């Protein structure tokens, strides 16, 4: 009764606090350590009452993985690590390990300004936990102890976003954390080969260049007239994408309006983004030799000390959070010459940071899994895509709620050995739909399926030679009898063996016929027929055919 | 000079000195009578020798010697295949088949050698080593013509993907040599297009395009339902589904064959160009890809497809307009070229027109003059447009 | 099982290994020492080389130009290739590139041979190799000197030539530099890989690169078939170097070990010669002269800049400038910056904080280092005399280093400092030999020395070692220092150029899977090992073997227990007797005879179907299912 | 009996369960029960 046992503690039917426990074969693997944005009455952190009650966690959990630096996918890392006391391996990509600490520290600043201070962590715990992590490269197989392997692919949600493939034995489960096959300006699309896993975990929370053109047209018109734009953006990925898009648009148009950003946070994010270029678009990688795209000339300060006039200046901001000075619309402006893009011109632009239904369908078709598991989104939309997967892709799926154990049957394959001589003979004899008869020496957890003759040294091929006697009353010549029996069998048996034997005998398939010496009775003559279990089904019919006997 | 070889090689050592000297000989050309002398003595030493690597070198330079310009190779080819039959080493067998392929390329006129080599290729086609089968399949593709088709198609199901790729390329080589193919191999192509080894899929999509061009009006029913449909349109659907494949080189190939095919009903073109069976929204995926090579290939396919079908051109105009804001300037230049080619007979509306004109402020003077060249061929609706 | 050794160069090895049903060519090293016999390529033609006298063999005099009694051919430099004609390159399937030093000669193999397979290399290897081929081509075709030296290559004509040209090997195979079209075309055929990534090769073979530690991107390859692991240790380093350190753990339990790329001149500690290099340039610049350092654009220059930038701040040499003139200087520096994740632990720890890994970004920000794409771009105007200049090629046969040697060669206050060991330094200064400018031979090789490789080998414990023959005979300059030898319990078989090695690692097992549907259809019975038999059907796809549902005879029956068990179940008249050809047990109930010899048991019976059924059932009941 | 002994050896090598699995009902268990 082997199984893959999976339980989402969070994000099973909601968005937020990705935390899915996985048991594939004996080992237990924890998939994400997000936190639930919204409620703060101790549901801000995962309920580890599922696995431990007044005890240590590392006794059960073999690994911890992080999809990317998102708070809803990695925010509960320090509390669970140090506050609850996890002291085992943690695996996340290098840009995620670089971006996560400062973002999590900023969220800790937010919490202590809201003054949680009752079940929360401090900076020193973050500094302690971050020494406990083991980073993972892209497309790198990480054998942890002896049999569990972890491979991380590309996701495209943010810089350093990855989808993981957890392997033990021949059984694998692919956790597509958060991705989007609609690639952005600064990142590529998620790619994973035809891994054909036994379980696929996917997120389901739901004219891009036309939207970009409309955005750039609004920006161009406002800076031409003199509108002072404003972009209250929270996401660092979205902020960097807007930055590179504005930079390339202005480079094409060759105008010299300034662009602003946060002095504190965006500076660190830009530094890390410049450092981690190979994770980005192929355009960015190819154009990196000529110049640096993230060393854009429009790298001005937060403002001209908030006095740069409401004219064609461009800036960056955040919504109601730790962003930059939105000293544009109210401090300056107050009239038509202003345009604020919050997802006196009011506008809201929608950027595809997360995936859509068609991208999920494409991913599942590309991976070709045995089963699908859905997490991280609105339950109505989960039902919608579950119906779509069951209809189109005819593959079973599960939709779990929090604390629901989705458990799946498995079909492990037993790796054993062959003798290359037997295999070579089987291929050579078969390619010009028969069987392969072999014998396996199942030793102490080490198997070896060889031919029978190979067992002679390990004695144990002590042969069991059979022989069935046939009562024939004829006393004719041996060669004549053998030739007549061969002709009679080639007449009866439909083209088994048509051949003139050297010794004047008979053999069809792998039987052996011998005109042995008769018994002590002078009035009894007997023919003997030896064979093996492989050919006994034809040997019995051969002996029954010769039971009538040659013409006496 | 060949008597020097006649002395030194038989009076040399077996493992490496013979091999090094043999390698030295390969760097000088030979005259045809001396070519006959050398193939004779090398056949003699091939008889006497037992090492595999030395025989491999013997065969490979025998192939280099047959490549020489003026001589008749059939007479030595007879004895060459005579010893090929009893040869056992797999690497040497593949190398020998390379040489006999070189002779087949050398002398494609005499039919006698042609049937002979086809017979020896089919004789050794049951070989276990994949390289020998690769060379057998190349030999079948290069030489044959009007029984080869069913023989090669039987190897379409071979376990080794290299063998499958060679089989497909052999059929492509046969079609290139000018043979009318078969409608049956469409199914086998479709099978191989479903989950293979990238190279196999690339060659297979080439083959399915070839047979689609060969039998465009033929009828093939849906596997599940019962609705008839012309063959070229399902071939279009099968190729279109490969635009979403994870190998970008196969995507480029599929885009080029999409551009090639032209007898597709406009129904499926509208289906594949509309965003909001498996051939819905393929071109939008190609244009929204990350490899600029794929996007260039896709937009060229759009140019050729719109050129073939004038009514199709109306639906792709807006998509081309977006491509004038592309990141790679070669993609923008190519989209401008496509627009100039296809906007010849059709009309722009006001928003499309001004969006076309708004990119004139771009600094790249090359795309500016290209856009000018477009404007020489564009058509305006209203005087306010002018 | 068979190894074809195309190139005999110890540190630039091209090896074609045919493993199972595949064949992989490990590394593609361009033997670049051939260019030393050629005259250099000055950027501006100098009277010194132009007025060089020809060497009168016996009369062809224009073909050879002689300097200081040393004869050099007057033509474009040409590069020695791996022995391509030994094996048909169409048959090879995969190329594995360890480091960017072995990256060269890839255009030769990929375009000029009909090769169609794929190439696997790490991302920094590909980028740094691209820069290296780019700058080498830009150096060769910058001032194209006409190809004319071909008559000197003839055999007897070559015999009369002196010692620098006498020892040239495979001279006819030497080829001119590939064009940039070949470089761009060849590099399109590469799949980027990552460290510790299992890349399947048609199923039959899996290849995994491992961090080598010698240089960023450099990798060591391991080839597996689940029973025959084959390692390939190219150039590696155990020292405190900035790239990701050696991963010896993944190299363990290796059937064979193709070992290459050990240290040239292994007698030298690298750090001591780093100190010597810094001190020598320091005393030179303090004297007033100028320091010229022929270096590769990316190989050893980064750590050299690190040590030098520590030294000048420590010693107050900040006044002098640092010039790094190369066509790919800016690209090499930026590539070094952006490859932080490929570095060791300290550097990636530094980039976890908002700081670039390498310090030459700070050198540029402090405006000490001043890189340029060429002499004439802006270095022709921003150059002040007492200076240190890292440029050109270490071969000294092309690049800006040639012009600099022709410039500062006359004086004695200046000095050239060599770092790259793969070129014989006395051969590099040979075409500029009557010069008063001080030359320092302080190589900074960081490859695995013989004591480190001995410790490594004793830890990993491979069953066999395959090494160039240069590692089995002591180096000719030493010829008596046996510490520069590799030894083990096996004799560690060697190879020369164009040699084939047959290996004994041809173990005869292959893995195969059985699903529970067929597992439940088998009947074992252990007798302490489990004795079981299966007759199933084999289907193989993509070199992976599978068994699906659609026996054999083996057993040792003693006579006495046979008789006792037959009596226990209930039977009559079973004999025990010892005749010729074995002990024979007789069953005269229905004329059944059974002979028990050694290694075989002959059983004679009749065609009575129910008698045979009963006998088979009873014997398979007593004899365990087998 | 090779399936049985191998599956028994594989299952017996498993080390320890946890609170949620044994106390789950209808393949589900409640969280934040302290309230
Ligand atoms: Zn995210
Ligand atoms: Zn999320």
């Amino acid at each position: 009764m082997p199984e893959i046992r999976v339980t989402p503690l969070g994000a099973g039917q909601d968005v937020g606090r990705s935390c899915i426990l996985v048991s594939i074969a004996g080992k237990n693997v924890m998939l994400d350590c997000g936190m639930h944005m919204g409620f703060n009455d101790d549901r801000r952190f995962p309920d580890f009452s599922y696995i431990t009650q007044n005890g240590r966690l590392t006794d059960f959990l073999d690994c911890v993985i992080i999809s990317h630096f998102h708070l809803d996918h990695c925010g509960a890392l320090p509390y669970f690590s140090e506050m609850v006391g996890y002291d085992g391996p943690i695996y996340m990509t290098h840009p995620t390990q670089a971006i996560c600490p400062i973002l999590l520290e900023d969220y800790r600043k937010i919490a202590v300004d809201k003054k949680g201070e009752a079940n929360f962590f401090t900076s020193q715990m973050i500094k302690d936990c971050m020494k406990k992590v083991v980073a993972v490269h892209l497309h790198q197989t990480v054998q942890v102890d002896d049999e569990l392997e972890i491979k991380a692919y590309y996701a495209g949600h943010v810089l350093g976003a990855a989808m993981f493939q957890i392997k033990v034995g021949s059984e694998s489960v692919v956790y597509t954390g958060d991705y989007n096959m609609t690639p952005d300006r600064h990142l590529g699309a998620a790619w994973i080969d035809k891994c054909r896993p036994n379980l696929l975990i996917t997120q389901s929370t739901y004219s891009k260049r036309c939207r970009e053109r409309d955005f750039l047209k609004k920006v161009h018109e406002t800076v031409e007239r003199g509108g002072k734009v404003l972009i209250p953006v929270f996401a660092l990925g979205r902020a960097q994408e807007l930055c590179i898009l504005l930079e390339t648009f202005w480079e094409r148009m060759n105008l010299k309006v300034p662009i602003y950003f946060s002095t504190g946070l965006t500076e660190k994010a830009n530094h890390y983004y410049k450092l981690f270029i190979p994770w980005t678009n192929q355009k960015i990688r190819k154009t990196f030799v000529q110049r640096n795209m993230f060393e854009f000339k429009h790298i001005k300060a937060f403002d001209r000390a908030f006095a740069d006039n409401p004219g064609p200046m461009v800036v960056f901001a955040t919504p109601g959070h730790a962003g930059q000075s939105l000293q544009i619309f109210r401090k300056w402006a107050g009239n038509e010459k202003n345009m604020v893009i919050m997802p006196m011109q009011v506008e809201y632009m929608s950027f595809s940071a997360h995936a859509d239904a068609k991208g999920i369908m494409q991913l599942v078709g590309q991976a070709e899994p045995e089963s699908v598991l859905l997490v991280h989104g609105e339950a109505k939309k989960m039902e919608f895509l579950k119906q779509k997967i069951e209809q189109e892709l005819r593959v079973n799926c599960y939709m779990p709620a929090n604390g629901e154990t989705v458990t799946l049957p498995t079909s492990p394959s037993i790796p054993v050995g062959i003798s290359l001589g037997l295999l070579k003979r089987e291929m050579a004899q078969g390619l010009l739909p028969r069987l392969l008869h072999g014998t396996l020496i199942m030793k102490d957890s080490n198997f070896r399926l060889v031919s029978s003759e190979q067992a002679l040294k390990e004695l144990a091929e002590h042969q069991l030679r059979f022989t069935c006697r046939v009562h024939l009353h004829d006393t004719r010549k041996e060669q004549e009898t053998a030739l007549r029996v061969y002709s009679h069998l080639k007449s009866v048996l439909k083209d088994h063996c048509v051949q003139h034997l050297p010794d004047g005998s008979v053999t069809v398939e792998s039987v052996l016929l011998q005109a042995a010496a008769p018994s002590e009775d002078p009035g009894t003559k007997v023919l003997l027929v030896s064979w093996t279990y492989q050919d006994e089904e034809l040997g019995s019919f051969l002996t029954s055919l010769l039971k009538k006997g040659l013409p006496q | 000079k060949s008597a020097a070889l006649h002395i030194d090689l038989c009076k040399a050592t077996s493992p490496a000195d013979a091999l090094q000297y043999l390698l030295q000989f390969a760097r000088k050309p030979v005259e045809a009578e001396s070519v006959e002398g050398v193939v004779r003595i090398l056949l003699e030493h091939y008889y006497k020798e037992n090492d595999p690597s030395v025989r491999l070198k013997i065969a490979s330079l025998l192939g280099l010697l047959s490549k020489t310009a003026g001589f008749s190779p059939d007479c030595i080819m007879d004895d060459a295949i005579n010893i090929l039959q009893n040869e056992k080493s797999h690497q040497v067998l593949a190398q020998l088949l390379d040489t006999l392929l070189a002779i087949g390329t050398k002398l494609p006129e005499n039919q006698a050698i042609q049937m002979r080599l086809v017979d020896v290729a089919c004789k050794h086609l049951t070989d276990t080593s994949h390289g020998v089968r690769n060379k057998c399949l190349q030999l079948l593709g290069n030489l044959g013509s009007l029984d080869v088709q069913k023989i090669i198609g039987d190897y379409f199901s071979d376990q080794d993907p290299r063998v499958r790729t060679a089989a497909i390329k052999a059929m492509l080589q046969l079609h290139e040599r000018g043979l009318k193919l078969h409608q049956t191999i469409y199914n086998q192509a479709c099978k191989l297009l479903s989950d293979d080894y990238e190279q196999v899929r690339s060659a297979a999509v080439q083959l399915i395009w070839v047979v689609s061009q060969l039998y465009p009006e033929s009828i093939v029913p849906i596997p599940s339902s019962n609705e008839e449909i012309r063959l070229v349109d399902d071939a279009f659907g099968k190729i279109c589904h490969m635009v979403s494949d994870g190998s970008w080189v196969v995507r480029v190939q599929a885009a080029k064959l999409l551009g090639s095919m032209e007898q597709v009903s406009s129904h499926f073109l509208e289906q594949t160009l509309d965003k909001k069976s498996g051939a819905c929204g393929a071109f939008v995926h190609g244009l929204e890809d990350e490899m600029y090579e794929v996007r260039i290939a896709a937009v060229e396919a759009l140019c050729m497809l719109a050129q073939s079908s004038p009514s199709f051109a109306e639906k792709c105009l807006d998509f081309l307009v977006d491509m004038f804001n592309d990141e790679i300037e070669e993609v923008r230049l190519q989209s401008i070229h496509t627009m100039r080619k296809i906007s010849n007979n059709i009309t722009l509306r006001e928003d499309q027109l001004d969006t076309v004109l708004a990119v004139l402020e771009d600094s790249s003077r090359d795309i500016r003059e290209a856009l000018h060249e477009l404007l020489c061929c564009t058509n305006v609706s209203t005087k306010e447009g002018i | 099982m068979k190894l074809y050794c195309l190139s005999g160069h110890p540190t630039l090895p091209c090896n074609v290994l045919k493993f199972k049903s595949t064949t992989i060519m490990l590394d593609c090293g361009l033997d670049m020492t051939s260019t030393l016999n050629f005259l250099p390529l000055p950027l501006v033609q100098s009277p010194r080389l132009s007025n060089l006298p020809g060497w009168s063999l016996k009369d062809l005099d224009k073909e050879l130009k002689e300097c200081s009694g040393h004869v050099f051919v007057d033509s474009v430099p040409e590069f020695c290739l791996p022995e391509t004609e030994l094996i048909d390159l169409s048959t090879v399937d995969v190329i594995l590139i360890s480091n960017y030093h072995c990256m060269m000669a890839l255009p030769y193999i990929t375009e000029h041979t009909g090769f169609t397979g794929t190439v696997y290399a790490t991302e920094p290897t590909v980028q740094i190799g691209r820069l290296l081929m780019e700058e080498l081509v830009n150096f060769i075709e910058r001032v194209p000197k006409a190809q004319s030296a071909s008559l000197w290559k003839n055999k007897d004509i070559q015999r009369l030539l002196p010692s620098p040209l006498k020892d040239a090997v495979e001279v006819s195979t030497w080829r001119r530099c590939y064009t940039m079209q070949e470089v761009n075309s060849a590099l399109s055929k590469i799949q980027l890989v990552g460290y510790s990534q299992k890349i399947e090769l048609f199923g039959a073979v899996q290849v995994t690169p491992l961090s080598s530690g010698y240089a960023l991107g450099s990798s060591n390859w391991i080839i597996q078939s689940h029973y025959e692991k084959v390692s390939y240790v190219s150039g590696s380093s155990l020292l405190t170097t900035h790239p990701q350190p050696m991963d010896q753990a993944s190299l363990k339990n290796s059937d064979v070990l193709v070992l290459t790329g050990l240290t040239q001149i292994p007698t030298a500690n690298p750090d001591g010669m780093v100190g010597e290099f810094c001190s020598n340039l320091a005393l030179t610049v303090r004297n007033g002269g100028n320091v010229l350092v022929p270096c590769y654009p990316s190989g050893v220059i980064y750590d050299l800049l690190e040590c030098l930038y520590q030294y000048i701040d420590s010693a107050g040499l900040s006044s002098v400038p640092l010039y790094f003139i190369s066509p790919v200087a800016n690209s090499s520096l930026e590539f070094s910056q952006i490859f932080a994740e490929w570095l060791c632990h300290n550097k990636q720890s530094k980039v976890y904080l908002p700081e670039p890994p390498f310090p030459h970004a700070e050198l540029i920000q402090t405006n000490k280092l001043k890189h340029y794409p060429s002499i004439h771009g802006d270095f022709s105007n921003d150059f002040r005399q007492p200076c240190v200049v890292f440029t050109g090629h270490p071969s000294l046969r092309f690049g800006d280093v040639v012009h600099f040697m022709e410039l500062w060669g006359k004086s004695s206050l200046n000095t050239v400092i060599f770092t790259e060991p793969d070129f014989s330094y006395l051969e590099a200064l040979a075409p500029y030999q009557p010069l008063a400018m001080k030359c320092i031979y302080c190589p900074i090789d960081t490859r695995l020395n013989f004591i480190q490789v001995s410790k490594l080998l004793k830890e990993v414990q491979p069953l066999h070692v395959v090494c160039p023959e240069q590692y089995t005979q002591p180096p000719p300059a030493q010829s008596h220092r046996m510490d520069l030898m590799i030894d083990c319990q096996p004799p560690a078989m060697s190879y020369r150029r164009a040699e084939v090695l047959a290996l004994p690692f041809k173990r005869r097992y292959e893995k195969i899977e059985i699903m529970p549907e067929l597992a439940d259809s088998l009947v074992p019975m252990e007798i302490k090992i489990s004795l079981a038999t299966v007759s199933a059907v084999l289907h193989t796809k993509d070199n992976k073997h599978l068994l699906q549902p659609p026996p054999l005879l083996s057993g040792s029956i003693p006579v006495e227990q046979f008789v006792q068990t037959l009596e226990k179940h209930g039977f009559s008249d079973i004999k025990v007797e010892d005749t010729a050809k074995g002990h024979i047990v007789l069953l005269q109930e229905a004329e059944t005879l059974i002979q028990i010899e050694e290694d075989s048991t002959h059983i004679i019976c009749d065609n009575d179907e129910m008698l045979r059924v009963r006998l088979r059932d009873l014997v398979l009941k007593f004899l365990q299912k087998f | 009996s090779l399936w049985s002994n191998r599956i028994n050896t594989a299952n017996s090598r498993k080390h320890q369960e946890f609170a949620g699995r044994l106390n789950s009902v209808n393949n589900r268990a409640e969280l934040y029960q302290h309230l």
